[PDB]
């Protein structure tokens, strides 16, 4: 589970990046699409192209999911209650790409915001991102 | 693998631009702290005790430098990765026992110590690019695993 | 979280394999190191032959532990206590090897009850398997 | 990859009491099940709703028998299983983009199918040879990737 401290480190990086969340969400599934070109074939129906309505419209809403899973953090299971039948039962989305949308979200805080991810505080947020993909996988 | 010429272009440039010793310690640090699992392989280096203590612990920075020195073997030699990293495969599978996936760790723990070294210098194809390059250096270590 | 089917299959492999649970602990475990040998790294101290009276001695100890947390299927945290702690931070369990552990337990299932073992219940103990494992490297 | 000859006789052995059709679809059957992410490959199948959907559709049958047929060919030549699964390797990580965890996934679950053909005759060393075997297939498989 997430500890106290684990919960702190996280609200403390989402106040951070908090008012570019829509931007950062944006970023992260242009890196996803671009470090692991695999994971487009889920978006065939988009376009898919750098600066694009729908990735960008898509960018704000991933974003603000991660941002009401850190605002309701003590149950995440609750708070991300509609994806999960979405991503799991519709979508079927292989669980090694939740993985792989974390690692290109963190590489985006960490461009923006050095020295905010210490490795403790990456270690909180990553247990974080693990807790999100096990409630969208289960 | 193959390497396509835009690809090399980004990993050697950015190579050239690393502080190894800094990014190195930085990697390290973060795999014994992100995945503390890892520090049964390391108990011989000391002080391990808290975050503070991996992060001042001489040998974590030594240690450190000298995995990152690695990559940049890679880095200086990028069509022969397989044969660069053979003893380095025997000593982590062979004689360590460390599971590869632990690889994957390191090499993920990389990129975001690079992310956050370079800013946006590290735009996405040089992302896309760096990425290729730990799976095919975590690839050739478990090699003789198999 | 485990479905109520899943807890309720669980539990049926657990009322029938219940009285051969010990036998099928040693057995699993002399599969695990078998099967995937590096995983005798974590008993440097043990006699590891086929047939050691302390493989035996342990696996009875594990088929046991499974036994409770399928009782406590509602709460195997605390099931499972300090067992935890011994595999997290004494001893660093690397994550993979439960999944390990995890497959020759199914591999044992499979073996001697092979009609019990349908794909959906071979589903609901695979989640069990992850959820035991879950507490164990928390 | 190395073979002892207890390995080699073990896998040739036990290969040739496998009942392929059977083993085949039941194999396939159960990863669409138990990971059913697994299941979007496969949309040109027809009914995957259910459980008994999967097990008795005929399109699941008939690939599961070609699935475990292909890895008799790998029993037939273990020293050629890089070249022999080349054509096969393509199609999974350049057309489709299996990831290749699935293909581990699937060789846990065909060491579980063939545990339940085999009763105690799948004995601990023959468990072993055979996920050498479920391994080097499934790196042969993901050799595109790397
Ligand atoms: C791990 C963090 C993730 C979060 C927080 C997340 C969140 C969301 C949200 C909020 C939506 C919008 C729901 C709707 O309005 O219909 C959505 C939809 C979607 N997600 Fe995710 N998701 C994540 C991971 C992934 C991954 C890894 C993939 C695939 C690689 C994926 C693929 C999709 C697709 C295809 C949609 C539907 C897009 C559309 O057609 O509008 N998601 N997700
Ligand atoms: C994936 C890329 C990796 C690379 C390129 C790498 C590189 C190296 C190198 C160059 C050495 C020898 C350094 C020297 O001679 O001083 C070494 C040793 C070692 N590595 Fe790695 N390594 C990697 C992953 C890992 C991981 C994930 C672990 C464990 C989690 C690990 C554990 C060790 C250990 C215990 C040693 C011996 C250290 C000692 O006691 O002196 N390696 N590695
Ligand atoms: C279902 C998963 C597992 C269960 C239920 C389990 C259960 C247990 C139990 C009951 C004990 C004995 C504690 C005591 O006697 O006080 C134990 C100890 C131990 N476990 Fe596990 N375990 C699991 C997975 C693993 C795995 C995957 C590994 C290593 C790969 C492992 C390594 C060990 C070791 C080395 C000990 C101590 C052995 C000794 O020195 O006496 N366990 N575990
Ligand atoms: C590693 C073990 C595997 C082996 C040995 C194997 C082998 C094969 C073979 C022989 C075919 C027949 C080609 C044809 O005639 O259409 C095939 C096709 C296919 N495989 Fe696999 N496969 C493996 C794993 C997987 C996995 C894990 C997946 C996805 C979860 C997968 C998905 C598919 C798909 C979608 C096709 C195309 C079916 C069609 O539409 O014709 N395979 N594979």
């Amino acid at each position: 589970v997430l500890s106290a401290a684990d919960k702190t480190n996280t609200k403390s990086v989402f106040a951070k990046i908090g008012p570019h969340a829509e931007e950062y969400g944006a970023e992260t599934l242009e890196r996803l699409f671009t470090t692991y070109p695999q994971t487009k074939t889920y978006f065939p129906h988009f376009d898919l192209h750098h600066g694009s309505a729908q990735v960008k419209a898509h960018g704000k809403k991933v974003a603000a999911a991660l941002v009401e899973a850190a605002n309701h953090i003590d149950d995440i299971s609750t708070a991300l209650s509609k994806l999960s039948d979405l991503h799991a039962q519709k979508l079927r989305v292989d669980p090694v790409n939740f993985k792989l949308l974390g690692q290109c979200f963190l590489v985006v805080v960490a461009i923006h915001h050095p020295s905010l991810l210490t490795p403790e505080v990456h270690a909180s947020l990553d247990k974080f991102l693990c807790a999100v993909a096990n409630v969208l996988t289960a | 693998v193959q390497w396509s010429a835009e690809e090399k272009q980004l990993i050697s440039s950015l190579w050239g631009k690393v502080n190894v010793a800094e990014c190195g310690a930085e990697a390290l640090a973060r795999l014994l702290i992100v995945y503390p699992w890892t520090q049964r392989f390391f108990t011989s280096f000391g002080n391990l005790s808290s975050a503070s203590a991996i992060i001042g612990n001489p040998m974590v920075r030594a240690h450190g430098k000298k995995v990152l020195t690695s990559f940049g073997d890679a880095v200086k030699n990028l069509d022969n990765i397989k044969n660069t990293f053979a003893q380095l495969s025997e000593l982590h599978c062979d004689k360590l026992h460390v599971d590869p996936e632990n690889f994957r760790l390191l090499g993920d723990i990389l990129i975001i110590v690079l992310a956050a070294h370079f800013a946006k210098e590290f735009t996405p194809e040089c992302q896309a690019a760096w990425q290729k390059l730990v799976r095919v250096v975590a690839h050739a270590l478990a090699r003789k695993y198999h």
